[PDB]
Parts: C-alpha cells; sequence; structure tokens
C-alpha cells in the first residue's frame, strides 16, 4: 500500500529533469541541421554535391508528401524542429541560473564529442530557408490539411519565417498564390475557419454579470491570434499587391478577409451594442490581446493608401466602425491596476486605426461616414483628456493628439 | 412570375397522414391546429381567415434576447436605472433597425435553403418552437406555439420534399415544401 | 551458382519457425509480477536467455554464429560493394536475421555486439537503382528501430530497481530526499557522462536520409527523431509503466489492457460488427469491476479500481457523447443505460474517482430522466465535494422541474 | 428521382421501365445501347426538323434499333402501358412536353431542363407504376410504365445529353463487332483472302489505340 | 527631422515613402510647381 505512496515521489523526483530533455533536443537538433557536413570522409567526391545548402531541401521536399499517410506525429515534429531552428535570442556559444549553465555545458559536451564559420543573421537565414523551398511546405501544408495541430504549427512557422519586414519571402508567397489555379482552397481554409470561429463566440461565450482557475478560451478562438498574426505580417511594410490580393483574388469564388476580419472585430466585443453605450462588459484581462491583434491587423490593412481597403472598411453592410469610433470616445465602466496601462494601448491602437483609414484621401463619403457617428464632442474629449495628464509612447498626452489630428483632418 | 417571394400571403397545406389547413382555435390561445374535416383545395372552410401566413425575412433578436434575460431576476434581483434603461435603448432601437431593412427586403424571390419566419395574420404572432419543452399530449419531439415577441428559433429552413429542385433554386407557387427549425433539427409535422 | 544459396535460405526462413512454441514478442512490457529483481549490469540478461525452455536454442545456434559469420565477412572483404548478384543472399540472410530476433532469440549483449558490425555496412564512403538493396536498407532501418527499443526496457528495470533499492535500503517500509543528492550521480550517469553506435550513429543515419527512392527516410527521420531527447519517452515510460498489483495476477489486468484497448476502434466510428460486442464487452467489465460484492468491496473492489484510474474513466464518457444519434427506441438504448450502471458501480467506493470525473459534469445538462440517477449516485456522501457547487447546474434542474 | 428507363428483351419486344438498381443520380452511365434514346421534331416535312420550341410535338426514337415511344390500350387488367411500336409516322407516338419550371411559348429548352411528358391522342401524363413486368422470377428487375390522366410533379423525367463523343464511339464498338464476327466465321469455315488478312490486322491495331 | 528621428519602424505610409525617397538621393518629392490649392472639380466631362 505505500508503493502507491512512493511511486509518486519517484516520478516527480524523475520529472525534476523536464529542462535537460528540452536543452538536450533543441539545440543539439538546431547545431547540427546548420551544419550537417563535416567529418564525413571529409572528401571532394560524395559530400560537395550532396550539401550545397540541399540537406534541409532534401528534408522539407520529402516531408511534405507525407501528410497524405498515417504518423502525422512526425510531420509536427519536423515542424516545430523547424520553428525552434527558425528563431532568435537563444542558444547561444538560484533556480534560473544553475540550470542554464549545466544546459550549456552538456550540450558543450554533445557538440565537442559530435564535431571559417559563417554566421548566419536572421535576416538571411528566413532568405535562405525559403530559397530552398519553406514557403512552398506551408502554402501546401496548410492548403491540403488534413489534422487540426498540423494547421497550428505550420502558421506558426510560416510566422517565424516572416518575421516583420522580409519582402524577399513575401514575394514568394505572392508569386504562388497567383496561379496553381487552386488557391480559392488556400483563401478557403481561412475564411471558413474565421467564419466558425465567430459562430463559437456569439452562442458559448456571450454573457455579461449585471453586478458589482480560468475560463479559458476555445480552441477556434484562441487559434486566430496567429492567423491575424500572419495575416498582419503578409503585408507588413506595405505590400502593394499583397494588400489588394486579400480583398480580391480575381477567382471563380473570391473570400473578401478583411469584411470578415472586421465582422470578427465586431463581433468579439458586443456587436451592434457597444456602439451605442457600454462595451467595457465584453472586455477583460483575457480578451484585450486578441482586440489589440485585430486592431493591428486592420491598421495594416490601409496604411500604404490602398483606397479599396479602406472604402471596405467604413462602407461595409455590417458596420463595425461604429466600435473603434465608441471605444474612444466613452471610457470603459471597470477599471483597476490591469486596466489603465491596457485600456492606454487599445485607445491609442483604434486612434491609430482611425488615422490609417483617413490617410491621404480628400474624399467627403468615408468622412461623413465617420462623422455620422458622434456629435462635434471630440474638442470636449480631447481637453478631457489632455487634463488627465495634470496629475503626474504609450503616454496620456499623445493619445488625445491623435484624436486632435483625426479631428483636424475630418474638420475640412 | 409564378415564384414565391418575401411578403406574400400564403396558406400551409398539410397532405400526408393527415390533411388539412394549418389554422390557429382561439386568439387567447397560442396552439396552431389542423383539422381535417374542415376543407381541402377544392373547397376551402368558411373561416379562411384564420389559416393565412405572411412570408417575412430575418429578424435579429441579439440585443432582444439579453434584455429579456436581464429584466427576469433569478437571484440578484440588481435593477439599474444606468444599465437596463440602456439594454432597453439598446434592444429598441435594434428593434427599429430591424423592422426598417424588411421594407428593403420586400420584393425578393426566396430559394430552398433560406430562412422564412412565418407570421400569421389575424394574430399577428410569429409561429415559433423552442427545443427544451415538449408537447402537451405528446412527449418526444416538442410542439409549436405562437408569440408577438417574435421567440428566437422562429427561424425556419425552407427545405424541398421533391429532388427535381435543389438548395438555390427558386421556389415556385404550388409545390410541396418541408419546413425544418434551424436550432430544433427536426420537421414540422402534422399529428393524428 | 550462388542464388541456389539464396534459395536455400528462403526455404530456410519458412521451415525453422513452425510458430507452435515462438510467437511474436515485445520488449517494453510492463506491469510486472511485483517484480524484485536485483541490480546488475548488461550482460545479466534477467531471467535466462530466452523466455521459452532449452528445446530451441541448440538446435539454432549453428544459424546463430553462421549468420554472424556472414556478417563478419560482408563487414570486410565486401568493402565497395556487391553488385554481383551477392545482394539477393544479403537480403535473405538480413531478413532470417530480422525474423529470427522477433522472437527475442538473442542475450542483450548479442544484439549489442551485433549493432557495431551491422553499422559498419553503411559506412562504405535521379537514376533509377536497383530497388532491392533499397529494401535490405529498409530492412536494417527497422531492424535498429527494434534494438534501441529494447535498451529502454534496458535502462527502465534498472532505474526502477536502483531507485527502489536506494529506498527500502534506508526505509519506514515493514527518506527519499536521501537519493536526492546522488541524482546528479545516476540521471546524468545512465544517459550521459562523456568518456550505442556512438559517434558514428548520425553520419550512416544522414547518409540514408538523403538517400531517396523508396520511402526509407520516413523511418530514417523517425529513428533520427527518437535518438535526440530519449530523455522524453523514457520518463513517461516511467509515469505509465508501474502498475504493481500485490496479488499475483496478471490474467485479470490483461483482460482490461485488451478490453480498454480494443474500444479504440469504436471511438471514431461505430458502424456493424461494433454493436455484436460492444454490450458483451460492458458486460464484462462491468462484472469484472462488481467482483466480490458479498465482501466489504473495500480491498477487492480497490485492487482494480486504482488500477482502472489509468484508462477506463477516458473511455466510457466519451462513448457517451455517442455523436451517432438516433432518437427512436433502437439498438442503442441499452448501450448507455449500462454504461449508467457501471457510473454507478465504478464509481461507488471512495472520493478519488468523485473527483476525478466531477470536472467533467458539465456534459450531463439535458436530459434529467437517465442521466440523473448518476448525479443521485454521485454525490451520496461526500463532504468536500458536496459544498463547491456554483448557480449553475442546480438552478438549471429547478427550471428543469418545470417544463 | 428515381432511375434511368429503357427498353429490352425479355421474351418478345416488351418495353420495361427503370431497371431497377442503386444510385445512379445522372452521373454514372448506364447501358447506353437500351438507355438512350434521340429526340427529333416533326415540322410539317420529313426532313427540316429542329430547335424545340416547348410546343414542337416531340417524337422519341430508339437507338439500338428503330422503335419509337407510344401508348395503346392495356390488354392487361387495371392509354396505358408505354410500348414500342415499330414504324413511326402515326399521331400514337407524338408526345408533346412542359416545363415543371415557369413556362414558355417559345423558349429555346436549355438541354438540361426537367420535362413532364404529355400524350397527344389521348391527353394523358405518364406516370410510374410500381408493378413489375415478370412477375415469374423472384427479385424482378422489370417494372412497369403507365399514363395516368391528372397531372402531379412526382413524375418529371430529365432531359440529361450524351455528347457525340460517345455515340461514336458506340458505333464503332457495333462496326468492330460485326466486322470481327464475319471474318471469325470467314477463317472458321475455310480460308480466306489477303484482303481480308490485311482489313482485319489494321482493325486489330486500331482496337488497341481504341481502348488505351 | 521626424523622418530621421523615429524608430524606423511603426510609421505609416507616405512617411515611409518619404524616407525611401531621402536614403537615396532625389528629392522630387516637393512640390515643384504645383500647389493643391488651385485644383479644380470636373462635372462636364462625367455628365458626358
Amino acid at each position: 500500500r505505500n508503493i502507491i505512496e512512493r511511486l509518486q515521489d519517484i516520478v516527480s523526483a524523475l520529472e525534476d529533469r523536464l529542462r535537460p530533455l528540452v536543452q538536450a533536443e533543441l539545440s543539439v537538433l538546431v547545431d547540427v541541421l546548420h551544419r550537417p557536413e563535416l567529418l564525413f570522409p571529409e572528401n571532394t567526391d560524395a559530400r560537395r554535391k550532396c550539401e550545397s545548402g540541399g540537406f534541409i531541401c532534401k528534408l522539407i521536399k520529402h516531408t511534405k508528401q507525407l501528410l497524405e499517410e498515417n504518423e502525422e506525429k512526425l510531420c509536427i515534429k519536423v515542424l516545430q524542429t523547424l520553428r525552434e531552428m527558425m528563431t532568435k535570442d537563444r542558444g547561444y556559444g538560484l533556480r534560473q541560473l544553475e540550470d542554464h549553465k549545466r544546459g550549456e555545458a552538456l550540450r558543450q559536451i554533445l557538440v565537442n564529442r559530435y564535431y571559417s564559420r559563417g554566421e548566419m543573421s536572421l535576416a538571411e537565414v528566413q532568405c535562405h530557408l525559403d530559397k530552398e523551398g519553406a514557403s512552398n511546405l506551408v502554402i501546401d501544408l496548410i492548403m491540403n490539411a488534413s489534422s487540426d495541430r498540423v494547421f497550428h504549427e505550420s502558421i506558426l512557422l510560416a510566422i517565424a519565417l516572416l518575421e516583420g519586414g522580409n519582402t524577399t519571402i513575401q514575394h514568394s508567397f505572392f508569386c504562388r498564390l497567383t496561379e496553381d489555379k487552386k488557391s480559392e482552397k488556400f483563401f478557403k481554409v481561412f475564411y471558413d475557419r474565421m467564419k466558425v470561429a465567430q459562430q463559437e463566440i456569439k452562442a458559448t461565450v456571450t454573457v455579461n454579470t449585471s453586478d458589482l482557475d480560468d475560463l479559458e478560451m476555445s480552441a477556434v478562438i484562441t487559434i486566430m491570434q496567429p492567423i491575424l498574426r500572419f495575416l498582419q505580417l503578409l503585408c507588413e511594410n506595405h505590400n502593394r499587391d499583397l494588400q489588394n490580393f486579400l480583398r480580391c483574388q480575381n477567382n471563380k469564388t473570391n473570400y473578401n478577409l478583411v469584411c470578415e476580419t472586421l465582422q470578427f472585430l465586431d463581433c468579439i466585443c458586443g456587436s451592434t451594442t457597444g456602439g451605442l453605450g457600454l462595451l467595457g462588459l465584453y472586455i477583460n484581462e483575457k480578451n484585450v490581446a486578441l482586440i489589440n491583434q485585430t486592431l493591428e491587423s486592420l491598421t495594416e490593412y490601409c496604411q500604404g493608401p490602398c483606397h479599396e481597403n479602406q472604402n471596405c472598411i467604413a462602407t461595409h453592410e455590417s458596420n463595425g466602425i461604429d466600435i473603434i469610433t465608441a471605444l474612444i470616445l466613452n471610457d470603459i465602466n471597470p477599471l483597476g491596476k490591469k486596466r489603465m496601462d491596457l485600456v492606454l494601448e487599445l485607445k491609442n491602437n483604434a486612434s491609430k486605426l482611425l488615422l490609417a483609414i483617413m490617410e491621404s484621401r480628400h474624399d467627403s463619403e468615408n468622412a461623413e461616414r465617420i462623422l455620422y457617428n458622434m456629435r462635434p464632442k471630440e474638442l470636449v474629449e480631447v481637453i478631457k483628456k489632455a487634463y488627465m495628464q495634470g496629475e503626474v509612447a504609450a503616454s496620456p498626452r499623445n493619445v488625445g493628439h491623435n484624436i486632435y489630428i483625426l479631428a483636424h483632418q475630418l474638420a475640412r | 412570375s409564378s415564384f414565391l417571394h418575401i411578403g406574400d400571403i400564403c396558406s400551409l397545406y398539410a397532405e400526408g397522414s393527415t390533411n388539412g389547413f394549418i389554422s390557429t382555435l382561439g386568439l387567447v390561445d397560442d396552439r396552431c391546429v389542423v383539422q381535417p374535416e374542415a376543407g381541402d383545395l377544392n373547397n376551402p372552410p368558411k373561416k379562411f381567415r384564420d389559416c393565412l401566413f405572411k412570408l417575412c425575412p430575418m429578424n435579429r433578436y441579439s440585443a432582444q434576447k439579453q434584455f429579456w434575460k436581464a429584466a427576469k431576476p433569478g437571484a440578484n434581483s440588481t435593477t439599474d436605472a444606468v444599465l437596463l434603461n440602456k439594454l432597453h435603448h439598446a434592444a429598441d432601437l435594434e428593434k427599429k433597425q430591424n423592422e426598417t431593412e424588411n421594407r428593403k427586403l420586400l420584393g425578393t424571390v426566396i430559394q430552398y435553403g433560406n430562412v422564412i419566419q412565418l407570421l400569421h395574420l389575424k394574430s399577428n404572432k410569429y409561429l415559433t418552437v423552442n427545443k427544451r419543452l415538449p408537447a402537451l399530449l405528446e412527449k418526444n419531439a416538442m410542439r409549436v406555439t405562437l408569440d408577438e415577441a417574435g421567440n428566437e428559433g422562429s427561424w425556419f429552413y425552407i427545405q424541398p420534399f421533391y429532388k427535381l429542385r435543389s438548395i438555390g433554386d427558386s421556389v415556385v407557387i404550388g409545390d410541396k415544401v418541408v419546413l425544418n427549425p434551424v436550432n430544433a433539427g427536426q420537421p414540422l409535422h402534422a399529428s393524428s | 551458382p550462388y542464388d541456389l544459396r539464396a534459395s536455400f535460405c528462403r526455404l530456410m526462413l519458412h521451415m525453422h519457425v513452425d510458430r507452435d512454441p515462438q510467437e511474436q514478442v515485445t520488449p517494453v512490457k510492463y506491469a510486472r509480477l511485483w517484480s524484485e529483481i536485483p541490480s546488475e549490469i548488461a550482460i545479466d540478461d534477467y531471467d535466462s536467455s530466452g523466455a521459452s525452455k532449452d528445446e530451441i536454442k541448440e538446435r539454432f545456434a549453428q544459424t546463430m554464429e553462421f549468420v554472424e559469420e556472414y556478417l563478419r565477412d560482408v563487414v570486410c572483404q565486401r568493402f565497395p560493394f556487391s553488385d554481383k548478384e551477392k545482394n539477393k543472399l544479403t537480403f535473405e540472410v538480413v531478413n532470417l536475421a530480422r525474423n529470427l530476433i522477433y522472437f527475442g532469440f538473442y542475450n542483450f549483449s548479442d544484439l549489442l555486439r551485433l549493432t557495431k558490425i551491422l553499422l559498419a555496412i553503411l559506412d562504405c564512403v535521379p537514376e533509377k537503382e536497383d530497388i532491392m538493396v533499397m529494401d535490405t536498407k529498409l530492412k536494417i532501418i527497422e531492424i535498429l528501430q527494434f534494438i534501441l527499443n529494447v535498451r529502454l526496457d534496458y535502462r527502465i528495470s534498472c532505474l526502477l530497481c536502483i531507485f527502489k533499492r536506494e529506498f527500502d535500503e534506508s526505509n519506514s517500509q515493514s527518506p527519499g530526499a536521501l537519493d536526492f543528492e546522488h541524482i546528479e550521480e545516476q540521471a546524468e550517469g545512465i544517459f550521459g557522462g562523456s568518456e550505442h553506435g556512438g559517434r558514428t550513429f548520425l553520419r550512416v543515419l544522414l547518409h540514408l536520409t538523403m538517400h531517396d527512392y523508396p520511402p526509407l527516410v520516413s523511418g530514417a527521420l523517425q529513428l533520427l527523431f527518437r535518438h535526440f531527447s530519449q530523455r522524453q519517452e523514457v520518463l513517461q515510460a516511467f509515469k505509465q509503466v508501474q502498475l504493481l498489483v500485490t496479488s499475483q495476477d496478471v490474467d485479470n489486468y490483461k483482460q482490461i489492457k485488451q478490453d480498454l484497448d480494443q474500444l479504440r476502434s469504436i471511438v471514431e466510428k461505430s458502424e456493424s460488427y461494433n454493436y455484436r460486442v460492444v454490450k458483451e464487452i460492458l458486460i464484462r467489465l462491468s462484472k469484472l469491476c462488481v467482483q466480490e460484492s458479498a465482501s466489504v468491496r473495500k480491498s477487492r473492489k480497490q485492487q482494480q479500481r486504482l488500477l482502472r484510474n489509468m484508462g477506463a474513466h477516458a473511455v466510457v464518457l466519451e462513448l457517451l457523447q455517442i455523436p451517432y444519434e438516433k432518437a427512436e427506441d433502437t439498438k442503442m438504448q441499452e448501450i448507455m443505460r449500462l454504461a449508467h450502471e457501471f457510473l454507478q458501480n465504478f464509481c461507488a467506493g471512495n472520493q478519488q474517482n468523485q473527483a476525478l470525473l466531477h470536472k467533467h459534469i458539465n456534459l450531463f445538462l439535458n436530459p434529467g430522466i437517465l442521466e440523473a440517477v448518476t448525479m443521485q449516485h454521485i454525490f451520496m456522501n461526500n463532504f468536500q465535494l458536496c459544498s463547491e457547487i456554483n448557480e449553475r447546474v442546480v438552478q438549471h434542474f429547478v427550471h428543469c422541474i418545470e417544463t | 428521382e428515381q432511375e434511368k428507363f429503357l427498353t429490352c428483351d425479355e421474351h418478345r419486344k416488351k418495353q420495361h421501365v427503370f431497371l431497377r438498381t442503386t444510385g445512379r443520380q445522372s452521373a454514372t452511365s448506364a447501358t447506353s445501347s437500351k438507355a438512350l434514346w434521340e429526340v427529333e421534331v416533326v415540322q410539317h416535312d420529313p426532313c427540316r426538323g429542329g430547335a424545340g420550341y416547348w410546343n414542337s410535338l416531340f417524337r422519341f426514337k430508339h437507338l439500338a434499333t428503330g422503335h419509337y415511344l407510344a401508348a395503346e390500350v392495356d390488354p392487361d387488367f387495371e392509354v396505358y402501358s408505354l410500348v414500342s411500336v415499330p414504324e413511326g409516322n402515326d399521331i400514337s407516338s407524338i408526345f408533346e412536353l412542359d416545363p415543371t419550371t415557369l413556362r414558355g411559348g417559345d423558349s429555346l429548352v436549355p438541354r438540361n431542363s426537367y420535362v413532364r411528358l404529355r400524350h397527344l391522342c389521348t391527353n394523358t401524363w405518364v406516370h410510374s407504376t410500381n408493378i413489375p413486368i415478370d412477375k415469374e422470377e423472384e427479385k424482378p428487375v422489370m417494372l412497369k410504365i403507365g399514363t395516368s390522366p391528372l397531372k402531379e410533379d412526382k413524375e418529371a423525367f430529365a432531359i440529361v445529353p450524351v455528347s457525340p463523343a460517345e455515340v461514336r464511339d458506340l458505333d464503332f464498338a457495333n462496326d468492330a463487332s460485326k466486322v470481327l464476327g464475319s471474318i471469325a466465321g470467314k477463317l472458321e469455315k475455310g480460308t480466306i483472302t489477303q484482303n481480308e488478312r490485311r482489313s482485319v490486322t489494321k482493325l486489330l491495331e486500331d482496337l488497341v489505340y481504341f481502348v488505351t | 527631422v521626424l523622418v530621421k528621428v523615429k524608430d524606423s519602424t511603426e510609421y505609416t505610409g507616405p512617411e515611409s515613402y518619404v524616407a525611401e525617397m531621402i536614403r537615396e538621393r532625389n528629392l522630387d518629392w516637393f512640390p515643384r510647381m504645383r500647389a493643391m490649392s488651385l485644383v479644380s472639380s470636373d462635372s462636364e466631362g462625367e455628365q458626358n
């Protein structure tokens, strides 16, 4: 009877080694995949052609064909290995310092047993990995995705691949998606998955507390944080060709991702109810991290002033411009310690989006569509928002300056 | 041109195991009833005005459901003149923009697979169903009723009884269709 | 003519094994018969050279040194390759070796010494080439896959033995932190500790990895990923491995293992061999759960109630979800009443499985006629569970009294 | 709803209907020798036919044999029981058709529309009877059809067309079968000339590229 | 000064174009003979 009482302590005293396996897998894989050819025979005939940058190429052309057969665990392990290789600010050659030193000691042991080096930066490892065809891997892996875990790891790998303004690899994404006559499936996989996620929020998590260890979100709503990040990174710098291709694909069927993204933004935080008044009931500490991401994603669709995406956001049928307007005029009803340092960023991103809509237009219709909602109380809004600085980037005075610039543009 | 539009005034007829028009006994009562002896297509019942229905588009009961749930105090009894008042205002205005957009769909050919929102003309009450409480005379896949408010769950899918037609095909006058609600998932049945 | 001997060895593969005394064996077996095996080194071969008796050792022994002789010849004097019709005989002798090892007809040192010679054929360094040498490369890949899976059994058995020896050598048993400073000399001692192919394991494996005529490279990447971070699977094998029973009875547990693994086929589908067996298998598992009902039901119920916390509650509950739904009185109406009968009888013990299944209470909501008796026989007498119910189920049942 | 009708032989030329099976929802092919019909318009002269106009007095001719579609009074128990007549200029084989969808006076019947068949000489509408033609053998494949004088939307045949590239293949197969049947007997009784030996060689060469 | 002091990211559309026109030498993004307060609309042509 003491066996049961003791093997719990036994398995705890074994699982305390949870970190050495992590450091023995990630670094010990990424260093050998970075330099796979040395000490083989150290010859010229059989090795100089097998790797000229063509071993990971071999692996990634092979592993795209094993989704159709069984054992999807191997594919997602390949994906997570490539993603752990893909990032940086890790693996460079008192419970937070002894672990690091014994981990680097153990990987040092393994690399000296396993072994004019050209140092690779992040800006060129993405180009090196794309040139052998890593963009094709994800763009075919989510086009014909079978499982649900494959999609999440694939979009995470795509996010780690893009990583800001790498226009050399966004060119690959654009120069594949406008061919092969079946990219409508690629857009459909995003469109239906974002359509079913906004249905789950309208049914299950739709509550309010009319009063004065967490309910964790569903796997279909939390999956849109990397979806919106990947859509934001696809038109990162300005990307004129990829800002219109997300709205019309010139196919037999076309999915407007901007319109449904605004629909999701509208429905996540009190559709048709927040635009007239209260919206702080729909906002809490576990929801702002997605509203910030969708606000940034709609900000990226309009900058680099394409006049089509700005007309689509302001003038489409389910009027979601009334709620990005609403949350900078009125105040959020709950107030707390971790509320001011989130509502500042929320109002700042909303004001930045409203500035992005009116960037350079000289057009009356989209201005009066904005002006149809509020009365001209932006002056008292910026006055109050300026005197909120009196008791003492993301600072309270710059926000009111953004609304002042917007009101100056609307005053003509 | 011999199609069925939004805003038409039709009269649903039952045929199969039992025959007859779908009527409604009384006006203080909310029971939907078919009766075989009243009449058939060759000669309708004398009180034919009871059997008429009107075709209506989507009505969105989103803020109305929230207001009805908030205005019924279960165990908190928190009545606010600053919260329930603006909830009532929100429900009223969205009902106003709900009714003012039905006039924009006033002429529109319906196709199979749409929402149909049946409205009784005499009682001015929608034909609804809810999935939680069974029928009176029977158990096992619940009854239908009527109410003025437009209950959520009054949406019906219009589906063909014949495979001559398909989803997306227009609905012509005089064909036999089958109606099932979107959230109940069971076709509306005339009992015996 | 040297192909005749290939035909002789093909005939050899199908005659020496009538498969009557020897069957397929797994090396990663668990649920031991209260084993208190001593701690030794890898040449121990804990029970004997083989699981069976001696009628199948000396007759095969001569074939064993002959296959060893052929491997020790092909390692050296066939050094570039042998395309002069030798590949048929190399294929067939490798196939014979692979079919004799899967009955476990070696000591541990036997295959561990065979590995060094076996990996030394691969280190002898698109237009279609002969696919049969590709077949023998796939065959040696999966023999390499097999031989590393019994090393895990060696590690798990010796580590469990040593870290229970460190328990009972200083015990209150008729404390555990004494060996906590011996972890730093054993956890890195049985895995690392620099100065079992070694440094050359990755070279031949990568060489087969970019060599891509058949799909053998799927298995090549499989053992590439399986080589690194062996700690993950050996620790999850620790967490799953030990199901000790004080009674020396394995056939009663083996029925539960056979039944619960059989229900995996009735997880993704229900239709119609499944209906002819699901009622009988719930009858069997329920009658084995309700054993010794005339007794006090304390010791005899617990001595598999503990054993069925690891796999019997996460099988029947998602079966109760039953996506194949027909609302009529059909042949599935008796299935769920037996499931509810089990849910009474399985959780008629103590608060362990009560607290285990109390967090899945959100899937018993709507009927109130058949699932209601379940909650009647869940909240029977417990104190630490009958006081934290939030206002989201009991008021739902209050409204369910009406309507 | 159900399946495709045809005509075949049991003892004599019996126009049995639908040949019941499972599936066959306009995608799978059928016994194309017997399930294929040819449509022609009367146009008041023997030539000049074409371009039906929703009121054009169509007539349907079988493709395997030169038999038409007609109705005659049933000698069996019960203007009924559509049969096949050998020669077809009579008024008993004139059929006319009206749309299930919105009507039209002359609107270029668009090659795939659903059709309800109306008989001319007796104003009677076709309907699918469920009784079988052959009452002697179990699980009978032969079903009957009839004509009933009231109109309903239960029975509405579909006009699904076959491209010329398949009727050409059927004609090629029939002609190759006839040539092989002649030459096999010609070589079976006695010898053949060198011209017949050359003619069958190019045909056997052509059959390989036909099938591949 | 605003172009050459800011983050080099997180700034908008036209500012990015101007910063691209500054790093390379040419400076024809100034209005050289045109003011935008002197232009007028067209209605007669669109009517045509």
